[PDB]
This record gives C-alpha cells, structure tokens and sequence, in this order.
C-alpha cells in the first residue's frame, strides 16, 4: 500500500471528484488496491461516480482490475446498477467475458440482479 | 465467531427460522463489494 | 407444541433471530379472529 | 351448536348472501357461536360482507355480540379496514366502549391498524 | 412511518409476509405476557 | 415476479430490509459451499 493510494481509494469511494483530481496529479497510485483488491476504479464505479470513473480511465487505471475474488470494475458497477458507468467502461475495453472465483460474468450479476437495461448492453457487447 | 442457541416451539417456526438463519450465515461468504454493490442497487430502488 | 434448537454464528445474527423467533412465539397468543382481520386489512392494502 | 347455525356461520363468512337469506327464512340460529366465539355477524363483519351484515342485523343478529375474546363484530370490522360495516354496526347501536378481555375498544385495533378513516369515525362515535 | 419494501421471489415474499405479519401482530399481545414469555427465554 | 410490501414500523422495516438483503443476496453463493453448509447443519 501507499499514503496517496490510500487517500485515492477513500475519495474515488465517497466521490470527491476535486480531491481525485488533486491525488492524480501528486502521483497517486491509480491501481493502489484495499483490503478486497478494489482499486479507486473498482470503488467509483460500484458507487456510481461517474466524474471519477472517466478521470481514472485517462490517467492509466487498469479497466480490468481484478480484486480478491477475481471482480472486475464492470461486476460492481453491473450489479449496483450504474448504466452510464457501464458503458463508459464497455468503451475503454472492460472484458465482459470476465469471471470471477464464482464463475460469474457482468451479465449474470445484471441478469440476477434485475438490472435489465445493463444485462441488455452486456449480452449485446459478448 | 461466537456460538448462541435459540430454542424453537412449533415445526413451522422452526422451518422459517431455519430458511432465515441459513440466509444470514450464507450471505457472510458473499464478499463485501457484492455486498456494497447490491446496497447501492437497493439505494437506488428507494 | 415440539421444540426445535437452532445454532447461530454471530451476536447480530442471533439478535435478528431472537426478535423473529419472538414475534412468531407471541403471534400464537393472538386470538385468530384478530390474525384473521389483520390478514383482511392487507389483502385490502395489496 | 345446531346443523344450520354451522352452515349460518360458513355462509356469512365466505359470503354466500343467497345461501345467508335460506338458512334465515329455515330459522338458522342467527347468534350461532364458532369455536372463537364467532357469530355470523362477527365473521361477516370481519370479512366485508356489506349485504350479509344488513341482512342479519334486519333479523335479530347480537349486534354487540362478544366472542371469547371480549371481540364484538366492531372490533373486526375496525381492525379489518371495512369502513362502511363500521358505519352500518354504529347505526344498529354497536358499542364503542366494548373492550376485549386484552382492554382493546375498536378505535384502538382501528389506530394501531391505521385505519384512519374508521379511527376517526369511532372518536367522532365515543 | 409507512415504508415500502421491493421483494424478487414469490418464496422471500411469502416469508417476508409471514415475518412482517408476526412483527406487527405482536404488539397487540400485553406488556405482561411478552415480559412473562422473556423471563421465561432465561432458559438458554 | 417483483412483489411490494408495505411496513408500518421504522424498525420493522429496517429488520425486513436485512432479512431481504440476506435471502438475495445467498442466491449467490454455489451450490457447493450451501450443500457443504447444509451436511455440516446436521449438528442437531
Ligand atoms: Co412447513
Ligand atoms: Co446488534
């Protein structure tokens, strides 16, 4: 872990988009991970910071990052119901054949989950 | 971790007390960020 | 009238199921003419 | 018990008003008592049998009839949500002050159920 | 003080039913009687 | 296949709420590791 990293996951998590872009800019790891493997992109996209999500694509955050249980950024923002944070993710080359240690996919979190409209874009995408 | 027993009258309690329990300790193996996920999903349900 | 026992992991799981396991006990003292216009009202709501 | 105050009780409370105004016009015992202390009226009341209710109260129906509970046909109706049975049972000189053996008045079962407009009906009544 | 509450699966429906009917019916039963039944629980 | 329920009790809603979290969210988990849990469940 790192200081910066730590403070990256903390503002990515709770949304404070200027503190995001402070962090970045002072070197904050973009793929510092917490104690689930989530990087700031896993946390922004699961709790639907849009802002946040885009600034850590163009600052090299790996799309495709995987936490301790083989969750990518695209299960979280799939299952929590984020739909623009889903594309913008699909767009810089988010892996929806992805599965973590459950064998689940984006789509079968959409799918169980009742988020029709993602499950739609993901089967569309395979 | 710790270990508590409840004492149950009647089948039909016993069965739904039983379904609810399974559920608590089953969804303690679903990792936090399926967790949070689905929170966030039920927060934007209501 | 059987009695049943019920093993729980964790003190909140416990004091989930003992306020369930409660309200089930305590519903049988309800006199069923009462249970049986509670249950009218709700068909009524849904 | 009697044969045709067991089929009164069934009648009233499924709400069969043909089969209701039969066993009536056969001498069905109209103050029948099932295993709660149930009559006809009370079930009737209870389950929103509008007509049937009439019907019994226009033929000699205990209108403040106590099941073994203390519970009159106003505590279920209240409880229940059927505004206009509590409006016709009032008429008919239903008691407001009843109170089964748990010391429950009708308004009571109508408040804690937020049966507002029965509630206020039965206050208005006291 | 009225909430509402979305259930996926007629099963966790008719369970959630059966627990909220027993939350609510319980408080009509008399202070005496649910304290009695917890100085009983004293069991285990 | 969506029911809605309607809760009168702040409490009562917030217990049901946990409960409906709870048999969701154990859809989830394989078969495997609930089959496991339930063999292991013979302790009584
Ligand atoms: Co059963
Ligand atoms: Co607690």
């Amino acid at each position: 872990g790192s200081d910066l990293g730590k403070k990256l996951l903390e503002a990515a998590a709770v949304g404070q988009d200027d503190e995001v872009r402070i962090l970045m800019a002072n070197g904050a790891d973009v793929n510092a991970m917490d104690q689930n493997g989530e990087t700031p992109l896993h946390l922004a996209a699961m709790n639907g910071h849009l802002e946040i999500v885009e600034v850590l694509l163009k600052t090299g955050a790996d799309v495709n990052a995987s936490d301790f249980h083989g969750d990518t950024p695209l299960h979280l923002a799939a299952m929590a119901g984020h739909l623009e944070i889903v594309e913008v993710l699909l767009k810089h080359g988010a892996d929806v054949n992805a599965q973590d240690t459950w064998g689940y996919i984006p789509f079968d979190l959409a799918a169980w989950a009742g988020n029709e409209d993602i499950a739609e874009v993901l089967q569309k995408a395979a | 971790e710790d270990t508590y027993y409840l004492q149950v009258r009647g089948r039909k309690n016993f069965e739904i007390l039983m379904k609810l329990k399974e559920s608590l300790e089953l969804m303690e193996l679903v990792p936090q960020p399926l967790v949070d996920s689905y929170r966030q999903q039920q927060q934007l349900l209501q």
